[PDB]
RNA sequence: GAAACUCUGAUGGAGGACCGUACGGGUUAUUGAUGUGCAAAUCAUUUUUCUGAUGUAGGUAAAGGUGCGAAAGACUCAUCG
RNA sequence: AAACAGAUCCAGAGUUAGUCGAUCCUAAUCUCAAUAAUGGGAGAAAGGGAGUACAGUUGAUAUUCUGUAACUGACAACAGUUCGCGGCAACGCAUACUAUUUUUCUCCGCCAAUCUUAUACCGUUGGUAGGGAUCUCUUUCCUACAUGACAGUACUAAUACCCAGGGAAACUGGUCAUCAGGCGAACUGCGGCGUUCUGCUGGCAAAACAUAGCUGUUAUGUCAAUGGCUAUUGGAUUGGUCCAUGAAGCGAAAAAUAGUUUACUGGUCACUCGUACCGAUAACCGCAUCAGGUCUUCUAGGUAAGUAGCCUAUGGCCAUUGAGGCAUGAUAGUUCAGGGAAUUCGGCCAAUUAGAGCUGUAACUUCGGGAUAAAGCUUGGCUCUGAUGAAAAUCAGAACCGA
């Protein structure tokens, strides 16, 4: 960046909208506990390698 | 062949000052050819009516009159009360704030 | 933005059915500038205060005139 | 000065010339500091080079009994007889 | 360490283009196809490459948005002009299209010198606006004094090259330097032409900025003169160097030879994708907010030979746990009577030397070097004098002064 391609930009979009906390209502629905979002990361710690 | 004015109505009534002190200051502090007390047809200094009439035959700056005006205000401890600013061309004025 | 010397040539440029407005504007030395707008260019006309009064009358009636 | 030419001063700006800068390229010495490091090779002072057989970037070529090597068995992703 | 802070956590929000890039062309190089062929395609966000500037605005976007002013290309009809002339010449001025061939622009190494716009900086001359300073002194000190792309046509004056006349040894003209000339020099033309230059405008004060006053806007003002021995950048005029001679292609224009001919000037639209921020100083690579490493850009004043070291405006900052002690020791530093390598494997280390100007320089030598050889001296401050330049600079000389 800048000067990213479009299909590069498509991946970086999907990588940041997927990065969030898990919703509250799944724990209320299924009753499971201790499920983490796997595709959470931090930009500084883990690099994507894409 | 210039002439300059410095308007003092606001300063005279409110505090100290007085024209005979201010003219006597500018008699023996203003200087021409880098020398004090040499004013034989160089300038003349005056008052009239209820200003200061600085009448220069020799080439003489308006900004000289600013310098010796502002030096007087620090001497009397009337800094932070009035200050010298231009009303119009060939005039200064000592307004408050 | 070109300048135009002759007052006669200005009035040829005014009556083209290109021009959207003329702007009257006071200037230094007691002159004034008639700035004819065209689609491409902006034709200016410097004039003295002798022939200032006549030129405004000369301008076409239809064209809008914005004073400044 | 008979001549062939050769004395003085200026002009000129050649050279893998010289001194010397850097967030440049190298890495000599103190066998200094560090050695439970800032660092799986660093830091300080000193030292070498600085229009060139120069440095450097991107793209591109060469692949494991091969490659590449101003040659140390060097280097080929902290790995190399 | 602490924390209400944070590049942390949580919730929302943000990247606007016909002109900047990609897209298009080829380079090193790679890959298919045909041989009835003589190629096609890929390959550069530093090469080539048509075209944009200012001012304003947001909590984050701007050459992208808004305002204002340009410019380039493609596709349409339509209105008005026009059916080739000037100069002895260099050349000027209003003229088509298809094809073939030929040529040019695009277009090119490195180094050195001279001249000159723009920008920065320092200057002599003044000035006016505001602010800082004041026991005394300082007509002082600081800030400000500005105009974009784009379009025009004056005469000043340049150098390159060409043209007309001119017709050169008693050789003349010319550069910082080499040099130029009967294959036509000096020299004259209010020559020709290209590139730079000065002035005057348009853009343009309506904007922007600084003061003063009123509750959003009204006032004045942004001025006049003229140097750079300083630097960087663009350009011009040249030289030197090589057993080194320093891209291609798309594209564009021109010319010639055929053939077909009337031409020129003056509404609409411009697709696609990138655009935030960091760029090491905590945002990249080193497992990490690692004293490491990694390409480039704009580059102020003083001291000085300086893009050194040292100090300071603009800009950015206090990155760094605190409170109290100070013996010993480790480490980085100044200094040490007398001696001066006796220390030690070893002058390792540190000390001495040093810049500049004026003297003065040996053996040996491949005659170029050695050489800054070695070895001596002088250097401040203040008041002056003189020489060389255009020049506000630089060089030489003399007084007087005290640790």
């Amino acid at each position: 960046a800048a000067h990213k391609t479009l299909r590069t930009k498509r991946i970086l979009c999907k990588a940041m909208k997927v990065n969030r906390p898990m919703p509250q209502f799944i724990r209320q629905m299924t009753g499971v506990r201790h499920i983490r979002n796997p595709l959470t990361r931090h930009w500084r710690r883990r690099k994507m390698n894409i | 062949s210039s002439v300059f004015y410095v308007d003092c109505s606001a300063p005279v009534a409110d505090k100290f000052f007085q024209l005979q002190e201010f003219v006597e200051y500018l008699q023996s502090h203003m200087k021409v050819d880098n020398l004090r007390k040499n004013l034989a047809n160089k300038v003349t200094i005056e008052a009239d009516a209820g200003k200061i009439v600085v009448n220069a035959s020799v080439k003489y700056s308006k900004r000289a009159v600013r310098y010796y005006a502002r030096k007087f205000l620090a001497k009397k401890d009337i800094r932070s009360r009035f200050h010298v600013i231009a009303s119009g061309k060939d005039t200064y004025e000592l307004r408050p704030y | 933005p070109k300048q135009v010397t002759t007052p006669k040539e200005f009035l040829a440029l005014a009556a083209r059915s290109d021009a959207k407005w003329v702007k009257v504007k006071k200037a230094s030395d007691d002159n004034t500038k008639f700035k004819l707008r065209t689609t491409k260019y902006l034709y200016t006309l410097s004039v003295k205060p002798k022939f200032v009064e006549l030129v405004q009358n000369s301008i076409p009636e239809s064209l809008e005139v914005i004073v400044l």
